[PDB]
C-alpha cells in the first residue's frame, strides 16, 4: 500500500523467493540508473553459482565481487561522518575510499539503457572493470600511505578512461582494457 | 502521474517540467527553514535560507492563494518565474540554463498591478 | 492505552511528530556544527598569536633581571600595584550566557610614569600585551568549549528519541 | 589578577598588575589554588602546561556552580625557547568535542 | 462510545450537519468551560453570514475574525516544537505568539456559565474585545521589533483590564473600550 | 454535576465555588510543568514554574492525603487557603478580589506543625 | 533449563558449571558499558572498563564465531579458560579458587 514490507503478501512472498531487488525512487532522484538500492537488495545464489563462475569467467571472479561488495560497505558505513562535517574535513583514508565509492557506483553500478553500447554487457566485461577498479584502489593506497596527497591522485588522466570503459564495444574491449591495466601500471611509477 | 505525457513544446510551454520541479525544491527548503528559524532566529541563518524563507512567504501568499481569478497557463508560469526571481540564479539546479537566460529576471509586477 | 481507533490515530500523529522533531534537531546540530568549525580557526589563530606574544615579554623579562640589575626587577614588583578591574560581560550564546572579559586594565595613569629603570621599563610594557593575548585566548576558548557542550547535548537528544521513543 | 607560575614570570605579572606565585608541583599546585579560587576576587587564573594539563580535574569540584574564574593550560618555560604544537592540543580537542579526528 | 468519534453515528452525522461543535475532555477536567476543542471543530456558514456581519456588527467583523482565526493556527503549529523543546528555548518573537494565544484562549473563548454577567455576551461585546486583544499584540509586536524584552510586556498591567473585559455588563462597556484602546496605545507609546 | 446546587451563600460559604476552581487550575498547572521536567530537567525550569512545582507537590502530599481523619468544610477551606497563599496573590485570577482580601496569607505551619 | 543436570564431574570437565557462569557474568557487563559510552563520552572511563570491553569483542570474536570448524568441548573449554584468562582475579569472583589456578595460565595466543 505505502511501501510497507510487513502486509502478509510482502512477507509470503519472501520467504519462497531467492532473489530481492529494491528498486528505489531515492536514486532515480539523483539520477541513478538502474535505480537499483544496492544496500537492502540480496540474493541466496551466489555460493551454488560460484564453480560456473570459475569456469567460464575467471579463477578470481568471487573474490573480486567480494571485494567490491566490500568497498561499498565501507563506503556506506562512513556516511554519517560526512554529512556531519563534510568530504573535505576527512582524512586522506577516508578521502580514499569515498572517492574510490563514488567511481564504483558511477563507472560500474550505473548503465545506460538507451546507449547503443552499454545497454548491455558480458560478464567478462564486468569482471575487467571490477579488476580495473581494484587495481587502481590498490595503487592509490599505496601512494597515499607513501606519501602523495588525494588532489594529484584525483586529476590523474587513467580516471577518464577507467570511467569510459563503459561504452567500448564487446570486441575492442580486451585490448582497451590490457593497455588501460598498462597505463595503471604506468601512473603508480610516477607516484613511486 | 500522468504529468509529464502532457507538457512540453508542441503541448504546453517547454519550460514546463522543469519549472515544476524547481517550485518543488524551493517550497520543500523553505518549509524547512520556516520550522528551524523558531529555535534558532532568523539572524543565525545564512543568506540563502533566508532567501529561501522569504520565497516560501510569497508563494503561498501568489501562487496559491489566487480567489477566484481565472488564471491561464501563461499568467500562471510568468507568476512562477517571477517568484523564482527571488532566489539567486545559480540555485535553480534543476532548470537549464537557456530557459534561465530566456525568463529569469521579472519581478512581481502583474499580481499587484491587476486583479 | 485504550485500544480504539482514535486512540491509532492519535498515536500515529505522535509518531510523525516524533521523526519530524529528529530532523529538526539534526539540522540544528548541523548549523552548530558549522560555527563550531568557524570558530576554531580564529581559536587557534588567538593561540598562535599568543605564542609570538609570550616569547617577546618572555625575552625581555628576561635579560632585564640579569643584565641590568637583578634587584631592581624586584623593586618594580614591589612598585607597582595590582588590578583588579576585570568585570566581565555575560555574554550570549545559543540560548546560554557565558562570562566575557572586558578587563578595564589601566595603563597611563599609574605610578612612576617614567624613571630610571633601562630595560625593566619596557619589559613591564611586553607582559601587557601578554595579558591581553591571555584574555583573548580565553575569551575564545571559553566560546569554544560552551558551543561543543551544546553540540554533545542537541547529538544526546536526537540518539534518545531515534533509539527509544 | 592571579597566576600560578614560576616567580620569575610572576614579578613581570606585577608589573602588569597580576599577582602570581608558583613552586613547581602539581598537588601544590592544586592545594593553594583551593584558596585562591575562593579568594578570587578576579575573573581568570593561568596555569602552566607541565604543572599539571588540565585545571578541570583540580578546580572541578570547588567551582561547581560558579562560572566566573576561568582557567587555561599557558605556554611553559620550555616553551619559552622552543614553542608550543597549537594543532595537536585544537585536533585532540576537537577530538574529544566533536567525537573523532577531523580536519586532517 | 468510549469517546470514540470514529462510530457509525458520529460519521453519519458529520456528512450531513452544517456545523460541528466537538467538546473534548482535556479540557473539562481543568475546568475551563465551554471546552469547547479548537483543532476539530468547524463550520460551513461564515462567508455566507458575512454581509449580514458588515451591516449589523462592524465593516471588518471578519477581518478581526479571519486575524483570530490565523494567530490560533500559527500558535498551534508552533506548540509543535514547544512540545519538543520547551517553551523558553523559542525566540522572543515566538513566545509571544504562545503568549498571545494563551491570553485569547483565556480571556475571550472561556465564558463563565454561571456569573450574573458573563452568562450572555453580545456580539458588539465580543468585536470590542477582539479588537483590542488584537491591538495589544501588534503593539508587542512591534515594541519587541526595538529591543523591548518579552518580559516585561507580560508585566504590563493593561492585560488585566484586557482579562476582566468579559465581565462588564453590556451597558457599561462602551466606555470602558474606549478607555481601553486609549490606555493601550499609552501602554507602548508613553514609554517611547 | 449536582455541585452548584448546594454550595455557596446561604450554604458552606460564599467563597466555595471560587477556591475550588482555583485549585483545579493551579493543580493541572503543576502537573503539566511535571510533563515539561520530564523533558528539559528541573535546573532549566523558571521560578514560577517552580512554584506551580511545589503546589501541585505539597497539594498531594496534605490536602488529598488524610488517612482516616474526619475533617468538617472549614477545616478543609482553610487548608485549601493554605495551599493557595503559596502562589503569588496576582495569579489567583478565578478568585475575587475581597476573598483574597479577606482569606489570603494564611501558612501550612499554622493549621499544623 | 536442564543444562544443570548434564554437566559437571563424571559428565563433563569439573569446572563446567562455573565456567559458564562467569563467562556468562563476564559479557553481561561489557555490553552495557558499551551501551554507557555509546551515549556518555568514552572519557568517563575506569580501568577496568578498558579490560571489559577488550573482554566483549574478543568473545563475540573467537568464541562465537567459529565459522564452519567442528570444536569438541575441551577446546571450547580451552578457549573460554583464555578469553576469560586476560581479566584479573577478584574480577573471576564466580569461579572457585583451586581451578581458578589450574586452568588460568594459558592466554588468548594460542589461535
Amino acid at each position: 500500500p505505502g511501501g510497507d514490507m510487513s502486509e502478509p503478501v510482502t512477507q509470503s512472498t519472501l520467504r519462497i523467493v531467492g532473489a530481492f531487488w529494491r528498486l528505489d525512487a531515492s536514486l532515480a532522484f539523483r539520477r541513478h540508473f538502474p535505480a537499483i538500492n544496492w544496500n537492502g537488495s540480496y540474493s541466496l545464489f551466489t555460493s551454488a553459482l560460484d564453480p560456473w563462475y570459475r569456469e567460464n569467467v575467471a579463477e578470481d571472479y568471487p573474490e573480486l565481487r567480494d571485494a567490491i561488495s566490500e568497498l561499498l560497505q565501507r563506503e556506506a558505513g562512513l556516511q554519517e561522518i560526512v554529512q556531519l562535517v563534510g568530504p573535505d574535513a576527512l582524512q586522506d583514508a577516508e578521502r580514499l575510499v569515498i572517492e574510490v565509492g563514488r567511481i564504483i557506483r558511477e563507472d560500474f553500478l550505473q548503465q545506460n539503457a538507451y546507449h547503443e553500447v552499454d545497454a548491455y554487457c558480458s560478464m567478462k566485461k564486468a569482471y575487467g572493470i571490477m579488476k580495473m577498479i581494484l587495481a587502481f584502489y590498490k595503487e592509490a593506497e599505496a601512494a597515499i600511505k607513501r606519501g602523495v596527497s588525494i588532489d594529484e591522485i584525483l586529476q590523474l588522466p587513467v580516471l577518464e578512461r577507467i570511467g569510459r570503459a563503459r561504452y567500448v564495444s564487446e570486441e575492442e574491449f580486451p585490448a582497451y582494457f590490457e593497455e588501460a591495466m598498462k597505463e595503471i601500471q604506468g601512473a603508480f611509477k610516477a607516484l613511486a | 502521474r500522468l504529468m509529464n505525457n502532457g507538457v512540453g513544446k508542441g503541448k504546453t510551454r517547454e519550460d514546463h517540467k522543469q519549472v515544476s520541479d524547481q517550485l518543488y525544491s524551493a517550497y520543500a527548503n523553505g518549509v524547512d527553514i520556516r520550522k528551524l528559524v523558531a529555535i534558532i532566529g532568523e539572524d543565525a541563518l545564512t543568506e540563502n535560507d533566508r532567501r529561501y524563507l522569504q520565497f516560501a512567504d510569497a508563494f503561498e501568499r501568489f501562487f496559491i492563494n489566487q480567489g477566484q481569478q481565472n488564471r491561464s497557463i501563461e499568467e500562471s508560469l510568468q507568476i512562477a518565474w517571477a517568484l523564482l526571481s527571488m532566489l539567486p540564479q545559480g540555485e535553480l539546479k534543476r532548470i537549464s540554463k537557456d530557459h534561465i537566460g530566456k525568463y529569469y529576471g521579472q519581478k512581481l509586477e502583474e499580481i499587484w498591478g491587476a486583479p | 492505552v485504550s485500544p480504539t481507533r482514535m486512540n491509532l490515530l492519535q498515536r500515529r500523529g505522535q509518531l510523525r511528530l516524533a521523526q519530524k522533531g529528529v530532523d529538526l534537531l539534526k539540522k540544528k546540530r548541523d548549523a552548530l556544527v558549522a560555527e563550531f568549525f568557524g570558530l576554531v580557526r580564529e581559536a587557534m589563530e588567538a593561540r598562535k598569536a599568543l605564542d609570538q606574544a609570550a616569547k617577546e615579554a618572555y625575552a625581555a623579562l628576561l635579560l632585564a633581571q640579569a643584565f641590568d640589575g637583578p634587584e631592581v626587577v624586584a623593586g618594580a614588583a614591589l612598585g607597582v600595584p595590582p588590578l583588579e578591574g576585570v568585570e566581565a560581560e555575560v555574554e550570549n550564546v545559543w540560548g546560554s550566557k557565558v562570562p566575557r572579559l572586558k578587563a578595564t586594565f589601566p595603563d597611563g595613569a599609574l605610578l612612576s610614569p617614567v624613571g630610571t629603570p633601562a630595560y625593566t621599563l619596557e619589559a613591564s610594557r611586553a607582559f601587557r600585551r601578554y595579558a591581553e593575548a591571555l584574555i583573548r585566548v580565553a575569551n575564545t576558548e571559553t566560546r569554544l568549549k560552551k558551543i561543543g557542550e551544546e553540540i554533545k547535548k542537541t547529538t544526546r537528544r536526537v540518539n534518545a528519541l531515534e533509539q527509544v521513543v | 589578577m592571579a597566576v600560578i607560575a614560576d616567580p620569575e614570570t610572576a614579578q613581570g605579572f606585577r608589573l602588569a598588575g597580576l599577582e602570581g606565585y608558583g613552586a613547581s608541583s602539581a598537588e601544590e599546585a592544586q592545594s593553594l589554588l583551593e584558596t585562591l579560587v575562593e579568594r578570587g576576587g578576579y575573573a581568570l587564573v593561568a596555569v602552566d602546561e607541565a604543572l599539571l594539563p588540565d585545571p578541570e580535574r583540580a578546580v572541578e569540584r570547588l567551582m561547581r556552580g560558579r562560572d566566573l574564574p576561568v582557567l587555561l593550560p599557558i605556554a611553559g618555560l620550555k616553551e619559552a625557547f622552543q614553542g608550543h604544537d597549537v594543532e595537536g592540543y585544537m585536533r585532540e580537542l576537537v577530538r574529544k568535542t566533536i567525537g573523532f579526528d577531523i580536519k586532517l
